[PDB]
């Protein structure tokens, strides 16, 4: 049994519309920075977030 | 007969970053505005991007102006360049700082508490390449046209002695290098004459930095009249937020808030248009000054009053507080 | 001419490079990239800033006639026909500034064409790094590339120099060269590459 | 008051003593990735803030961002544009890989971490001058 809250994910559709992946916006700076690039696959660099 | 004369030239190259976030320079500490501000969409990321882009390329600026060498060179310790002084342009050790004697009066001569009072949700971002080390790619350009000539800028460095570079520097203005070598004593006794009066002539006018003085005045009086207009009203009852909350009803205040909610945002639209002005600007004299310091100083241009009024030898580059001054021997 | 099968060998290596370079890094055409992700990521707002409200009930106005009446529906149709408005004045500004700085750029490439290929450039760092011999231009998508061949000395030797001469009680100045010396023997040689003459 | 017109001096109404007003620390967060191609660890930078008001928060429901064993993390370092959480800082110089500020350029170097130096400019050379010495190239 787990509990729901509200939080902001983005979710991975494929071609048939099916989610093949999702990522959270606040686990840790890696996945909210994938949040805010809109992009499962992050460059070399630097990026500012929240 | 001739004269040598010196001649200062002053450009900017790159101008103060900066940062601004979404929610707080708007509606700060108020979290019955975040779930309403979110009725736009696109109103800051834009306006974060646009500002981003403005920072990214001024480190661009001073990357393609100084930065024009693989190789750091150095002065020999032996500093006698044919009876040429060279004191006020190459560093001073014995400083802190390693500045040269004519740079520490450009770092003295220009002004920027004042950009810690904007504190509002305007962050000042510092450069990429700090003070010390624009001036030690300075020191490298010119501990290469002294030892090297144009040598350096088209291939290895390749050592020559400066009495003998300044002959092929007058082999390209239309004399023979016999009028050179003949008047040494003259023409290194004139040089020296005319660089004294450069460290006097910028302490004496005022506006000489005038150039690089309205670039930082303009950065920081719109940043002035950005946080000035927080205070506005804009024809709302209280300009501060939690006020028109507390001491009015919720219904009228969503939209009594939304006119203080896109009068403040087309603030913030204002300065950053005003910035891509400002940055093109800047850009295309950053464009500039490379091309100056890719022809002036890394070479003799034939281009006649590109590189000083008069007929251009060869030219010396000085770090300055976000720009580049060239000296000109003509 | 004394060196025309060595200089044909080594431009031949030189050109053959240029293909393996561009394919390689990723940031090769970025700077064409950036024109076209820029225009396309400017676009992408502008038919998403419709999809907001804008202060509105709704972000459809087709939505806010049937659920809403016409005396105050002005007054809510005004706050969606102004962020729509605005957005749209938005788009329009960031488009002339881009266009600035497009037609500084395409200025450049027009003078690029007009120096380096035209002609030989003396403007130095300009047309690539050495001095210039030939540029080769070739387009690109939304762009163009040149292929600055140029000079570049190598194998430097180290040499003891002289400013001029005296012979017969008089001075001699090298017309078009330098005098150096080997440690023995004085030589008169271009500025730029070695070949040793005898000083006449 | 100041220039910009905020209040930041006030004047207690029991005893003359007098109190001084600056605003909560704030400053953005910009993170030091690698491509997620490569490894996946990454480095924070919390920009131009005072490196000793960050480690204060590591709690549940106290900040904007969520995560708290992050700030528990690698050796921080107090740069000029606040402190980097999540990178080394090592003594050599190597050129420049993802800019950070006033000259801290971090990298991934060798096991394997991310880890900030000051940039390297070039190689330094000294050139053999002379006045009766030049160089030809043959
Ligand atoms: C600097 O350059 C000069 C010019 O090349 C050098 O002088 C030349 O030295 C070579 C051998 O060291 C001489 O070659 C041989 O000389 C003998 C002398 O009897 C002769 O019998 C041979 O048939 C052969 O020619 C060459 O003649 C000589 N050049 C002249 C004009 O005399 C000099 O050695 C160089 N110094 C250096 C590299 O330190
Ligand atoms: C070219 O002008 C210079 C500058 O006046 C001359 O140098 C002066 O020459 C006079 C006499 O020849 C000396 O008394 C001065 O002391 C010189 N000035 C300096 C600063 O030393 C130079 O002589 C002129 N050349 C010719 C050929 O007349
Ligand atoms: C190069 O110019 C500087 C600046 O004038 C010279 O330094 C001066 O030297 C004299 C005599 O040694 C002193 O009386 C001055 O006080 C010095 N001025 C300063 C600011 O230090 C320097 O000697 C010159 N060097 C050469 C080789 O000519
Ligand atoms: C010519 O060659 C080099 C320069 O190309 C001269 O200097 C030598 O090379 C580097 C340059 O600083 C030094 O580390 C060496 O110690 C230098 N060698 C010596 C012996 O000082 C070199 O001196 C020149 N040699 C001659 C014969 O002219
Ligand atoms: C009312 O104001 C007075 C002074 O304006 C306060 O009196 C001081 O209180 C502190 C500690 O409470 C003492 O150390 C001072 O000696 C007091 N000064 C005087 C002149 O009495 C007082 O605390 C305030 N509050 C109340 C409830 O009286
Ligand atoms: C999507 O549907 C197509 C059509 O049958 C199929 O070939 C493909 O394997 C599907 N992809 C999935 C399930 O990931
Ligand atoms: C991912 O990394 C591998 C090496 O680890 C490299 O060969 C490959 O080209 C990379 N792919 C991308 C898309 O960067
Ligand atoms: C940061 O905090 C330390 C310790 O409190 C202090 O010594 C230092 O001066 C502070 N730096 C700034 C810029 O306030
Ligand atoms: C690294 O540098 C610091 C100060 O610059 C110094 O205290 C320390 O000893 C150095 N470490 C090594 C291993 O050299
Ligand atoms: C080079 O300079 C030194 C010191 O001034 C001097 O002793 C030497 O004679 C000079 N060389 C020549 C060839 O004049």
């Amino acid at each position: 049994v787990g509990y729901l809250q509200p939080r902001t994910f983005l979710l991975k559709y494929n071609e048939n519309g099916t989610i093949t992946d999702a990522v959270d916006c606040a686990l840790d700076p890696l996945s909210e920075t994938k949040c805010t690039l809109k992009s499962f696959t992050v460059e070399k660099g630097i990026y500012q977030t929240s | 007969n001739f004269t040598i004369s010196v001649t200062t030239e002053i450009l900017p190259v790159s101008m103060t970053k900066t940062s601004v976030d979404c929610t707080m320079y708007i509606c700060g500490d108020s979290t019955e505005c975040s779930n309403l501000l979110l009725q736009y969409g696109s109103f800051c990321t834009q306006l974060k991007r646009a500002l981003t882009g403005i920072a990214v390329e001024q480190d661009k600026n001073t990357q393609e102006v100084f930065a024009q060498v693989k190789q750091i060179y150095k002065t020999p310790p032996i500093k006698y360049f044919g009876g040429f002084n060279f004191s006020q342009i190459l560093p001073d050790p014995s400083k802190p700082s390693k500045r040269s004697p004519i740079e520490d009066l450009l770092f003295n001569k220009v002004t920027l508490l004042i950009c810690a009072q904007k504190f509002k949700g305007l962050t000042v971002l510092p450069p990429l390449l700090t003070d010390e080390m624009i001036a030690q790619y300075t020191s490298a350009l010119l501990a290469g046209t002294i030892t090297s000539g144009w040598t350096f800028g088209a291939g290895p460095a390749l050592q020559i002695p400066f009495p003998m570079q300044m002959a092929y520097r007058f082999n390209g203005i239309g004399v023979t290098q016999n009028v050179l070598y003949e008047n040494q004593k003259l023409i290194a006794n004139q040089f020296n004459s005319a660089i004294g009066k450069i460290q006097d002539s910028l302490s004496s006018t005022p506006s000489a930095l005038g150039k690089l003085q309205d670039v930082v005045n303009h950065n920081a009086q719109a940043l002035n009249t950005l946080v000035k207009q927080l205070s506005s009203k804009f024809g709302a009852i209280s300009s501060v937020l939690n006020d028109i909350f507390s001491r009015l009803d919720p219904p009228e205040a969503e939209v009594q808030i939304d006119r203080l909610i896109t009068g403040r945002l087309q603030s913030l639209q204002t300065y950053v248009t005003q910035q891509l002005i400002r940055a093109a600007e800047i850009r295309a004299s950053a464009n500039l000054a490379a091309t100056k310091m890719s022809e002036c100083v890394l070479g003799q241009s034939k281009r006649v009053d590109f590189c000083g009024k008069g007929y251009h030898l060869m030219s010396f580059p000085q770090s300055a507080p976000h720009g580049v001054v060239f000296l000109h021997v003509t | 001419y004394e060196n025309q099968k060595l200089i044909a060998n080594q431009f031949n290596s030189a050109i053959g490079k240029i293909q393996d370079s561009l394919s390689s890094t990723p940031s090769a055409l970025g700077k064409l990239q950036d024109v076209v992700n820029h225009n396309a990521q400017a676009l992408n707002t502008l038919v998403k800033q419709l999809s907001s409200k804008f202060g509105a009930i709704s972000s459809v106005l087709n939505d806010i006639f049937s659920r809403l009446d016409p005396p105050e529906a002005e007054v809510q149709i005004d706050r969606l026909i102004t962020g729509r408005l605005q957005s749209l004045q938005t788009y329009v500004t960031q488009q002339l500034i881009r266009a600035a700085e497009i037609r500084a750029s395409a200025n450049l490439a027009a003078t690029k064409m007009s120096e380096c290929v035209l002609g030989q450039s003396k403007r130095v760092d300009f047309c690539g790094k050495g001095y210039h011999l030939m540029s080769f231009p070739q387009s690109a998508p939304h762009g163009v590339v040149f292929l600055h061949v140029t000079y570049v000395p190598a194998q430097e030797k180290n040499f003891t120099t002289a400013p001029a001469i005296c012979h017969d009680g008089k001075a001699h100045f090298p017309r078009e060269g330098v005098f150096v010396s080997n440690g023995t023997h004085w030589f008169v040689t271009q500025r730029n590459f070695y070949e040793p003459q005898i000083i006449t | 008051r100041d220039i910009a017109d905020t209040t930041d001096a006030v004047r207690d109404p029991q005893t003359l003593e007098i109190l001084d007003i600056t605003p909560c620390s704030f400053g953005g967060v910009s993170v030091i990735t690698p491509g997620t191609n490569t490894s996946n660890q990454v480095a924070v930078l919390y920009q131009g803030v005072n490196c000793t008001e960050v480690p204060v928060a590591i709690h549940a429901d106290q900040l904007t961002p969520t995560w708290r064993v992050y700030s528990t993390g690698s050796n921080v370092f107090q740069t000029r544009a606040g402190c980097l959480i999540g990178a080394e800082y090592v003594n050599n110089s190597y050129e420049c890989d993802i800019p950070i500020g006033a000259g801290i350029c971090a990298s991934y170097q060798t096991s394997q971490s991310i880890i900030a130096y000051t940039m390297s400019l070039g190689a330094e050379n000294s050139v053999a001058y002379s006045n009766n010495s030049i160089a030809i190239p043959t």
